[PDB]
């Protein structure tokens, strides 16, 4: 009952689109579809990306996109700029009132 | 098919009627006797709960074991049952226009 | 717009207890979820266990039953965490995070839709 | 009496006389031990030793 | 650690397999099924509602 597979750091240019995911046990991600990601900037307070599987907030542009798959969940970033250097992190509702959070991808634009 | 539920008021699952709804009684004339309206249109009833932990089974004798209810695990929210609106309404509002044609 | 304050960096040793405050401002803090998670510099996050302002109920995660406290305090609109018997490392900042709605018809605590958050605490020891 | 010139399909492991003896058995052992003695109070801690 | 709106803990004692022992359980039993005993303010001493 760790915490959630993730890679270490991703990276790639700007002007294409990137697919980050996050896998983990059957009674965590592929029982509920209760997962989220989240943007951390290294400074300050993190913010919400997308609430649901794939449900977009306000505040945000059309620009990120979420997914399931089995037991894997995917979001895809779609036109890279420079305003995209933070850290990534993934959150699961693993049941009995006990949110399992990642381990973290930093990206980097070349 | 008889299924033999048990409920006081507002029967469950059964065998419905045909053409309008239906009113059944013994006299129509005193009140003590338990008046029977029979339905054409059903209208759907969810009832749901909270969570619980498990049947924690306590031993009292040779073999005799019972299930106590254990933990809670989360919140605390209360068992409550959902009933649509709009088709208690006309479900109401019909009954009332078919009982009306023994009370002029 | 709501504020989250917080409280000031801390320097402390092993063995003794902190207290970490959390106010809200511009709402009705009493139907919505308070979560709490502990950032040390390095690693991801991790997350902690959850009030309910409106009645009080706590429930941790685990490895960490026993030694962390929450308490509301609804005449002040605060939380406060108390975690005893610090280790080498606890050096971290803490942060408080609006959950879910509070609904009284479906079990809403492990949503994990955290939409505003405070700037965190810094604590350390030596 | 024996059959003139028949012959006959027989099978043993799916038969009816064998489920019957058994539940029979099960049954009348069941029923045997009804007006005896229960020993329920021979649940008592027994502080056993060997013997001198 | 919280309040709950119907439950109450009602930790008692009871015989084990063992009719020499008796150990402490708890259970949640619901408020309906809890009568308490006595006439006093003393809040503690509930009993179970049909063994009376
Ligand atoms: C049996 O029947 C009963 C019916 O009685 C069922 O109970 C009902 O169950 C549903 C769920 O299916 C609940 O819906 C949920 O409601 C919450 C609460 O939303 C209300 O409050 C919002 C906040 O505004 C209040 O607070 C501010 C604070 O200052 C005040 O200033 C305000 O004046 C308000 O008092 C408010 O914004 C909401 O308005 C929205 O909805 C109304 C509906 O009529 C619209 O007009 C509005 O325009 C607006 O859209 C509302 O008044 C919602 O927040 C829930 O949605 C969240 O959750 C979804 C699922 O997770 C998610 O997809 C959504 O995106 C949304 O996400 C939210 O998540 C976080 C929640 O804190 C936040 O990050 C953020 O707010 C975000 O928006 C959901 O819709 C009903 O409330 C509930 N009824 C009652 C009385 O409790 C019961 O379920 C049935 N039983 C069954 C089926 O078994
Ligand atoms: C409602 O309460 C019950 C209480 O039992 C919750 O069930 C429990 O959920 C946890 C989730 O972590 C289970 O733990 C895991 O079980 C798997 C089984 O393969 C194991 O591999 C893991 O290592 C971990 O221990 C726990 O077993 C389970 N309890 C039972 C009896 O199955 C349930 O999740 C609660 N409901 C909700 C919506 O949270
Ligand atoms: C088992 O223990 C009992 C005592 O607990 C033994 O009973 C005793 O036997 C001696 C024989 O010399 C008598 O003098 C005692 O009066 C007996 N005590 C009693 C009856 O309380 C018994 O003999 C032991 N069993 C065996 C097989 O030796
Ligand atoms: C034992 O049971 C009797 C019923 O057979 C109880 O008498 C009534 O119980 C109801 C249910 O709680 C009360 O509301 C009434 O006030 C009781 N009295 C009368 C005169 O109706 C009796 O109270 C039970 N014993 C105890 C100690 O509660
Ligand atoms: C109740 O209504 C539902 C939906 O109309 C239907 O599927 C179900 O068979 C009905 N049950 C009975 C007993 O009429
Ligand atoms: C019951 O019905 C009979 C005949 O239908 C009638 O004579 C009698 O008065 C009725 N009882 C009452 C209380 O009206
Ligand atoms: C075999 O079957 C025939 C049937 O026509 C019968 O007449 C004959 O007696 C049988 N053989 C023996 C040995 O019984
Ligand atoms: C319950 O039974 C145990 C048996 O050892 C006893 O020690 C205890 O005093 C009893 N009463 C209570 C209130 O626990």
């Amino acid at each position: 009952q760790s915490a959630l597979t993730q890679p270490a750091s991703v990276s790639g240019s700007p002007g294409q689109s990137i697919t980050i995911s996050c896998t983990g046990t059957s009674s965590d991600v592929g029982s509920y579809n209760l997962v989220s990601w989240y943007q951390q900037h290294p400074g300050k307070a993190p913010k919400l990306m997308i609430y649901e599987v794939s449900k977009r907030p306000s505040g945000v542009s059309n620009r990120f996109s979420g997914s399931k798959s089995g037991n894997t969940a995917s979001l895809t970033i779609s036109g890279l700029q420079a305003e995209d250097e933070a850290d990534y992190y993934c959150c699961s509702y693993a049941g009995s009132s006990t949110v399992i959070f990642g381990g973290g991808t930093k990206l980097t634009v070349l | 098919g008889i299924r033999p539920v048990v409920s006081t008021q507002l029967l469950l699952n059964g065998s419905l009627a045909e053409k309008e709804i239906v009113i059944r009684s013994e006299n129509l004339t005193n009140n003590a006797k338990i008046i029977i309206v029979h339905l054409h249109t059903p209208v759907e009833i969810v009832c749901t709960r909270p969570n619980n932990n498990t049947r924690k089974s306590v031993r009292i004798g040779p073999g005799q074991t019972f299930y106590a209810t254990g933990d809670i695990i989360g919140d605390i929210k209360q068992a409550h049952c959902n009933i649509s609106e709009e088709k208690w309404n006309d479900t109401l509002q019909k009954v009332g226009i078919e009982l009306q044609k023994h009370f002029p | 717009q709501v504020q989250l304050v917080q409280s000031g960096a801390e320097v402390k040793k092993p063995g003794a207890s902190v207290k970490v405050s959390c106010k809200a401002s511009g709402y009705t803090f009493t139907g919505y979820y308070m979560h709490w998670v502990r950032q040390a510099p390095g690693q991801g996050l991790e997350w902690m266990g959850w009030i309910n302002p409106n009645s009080g109920r706590t429930n941790y995660a685990q490895k960490f039953q026993g030694r962390v406290t929450m308490t509301r305090d609804t005449s002040i609109s605060t939380a406060y965490m108390e975690l005893s018997r610090l280790r080498s490392d606890d050096t971290a900042v803490y942060y408080c995070a609006r959950g879910g709605w509070i609904s009284l018809y479906y079990d809403s605590s492990g949503y994990p839709n955290f939409d505003y958050w405070g700037q965190g605490t810094l604590v350390t020891v030596s | 009496l024996v059959l003139g010139n028949v012959t006959e399909n027989f099978n043993m492991w799916k038969n009816d006389m064998v489920d019957q003896m058994h539940e029979d058995i099960i049954s009348l052992w069941d029923q045997s031990l009804k007006p005896c003695v229960k020993l329920t109070p021979l649940c008592v801690t027994l502080i056993c030793s060997d013997a001198g | 650690s919280g309040g709950v709106e119907e439950m109450k803990n009602c930790s008692f004692n009871t015989t084990t397999e063992i009719r020499d022992k008796e150990k402490k359980e708890y259970a949640l039993f619901y408020k309906p099924d809890i009568v308490p005993l006595s006439e006093t303010n003393n809040t503690s001493e509930y009993r179970l509602i049909n063994c009376n």
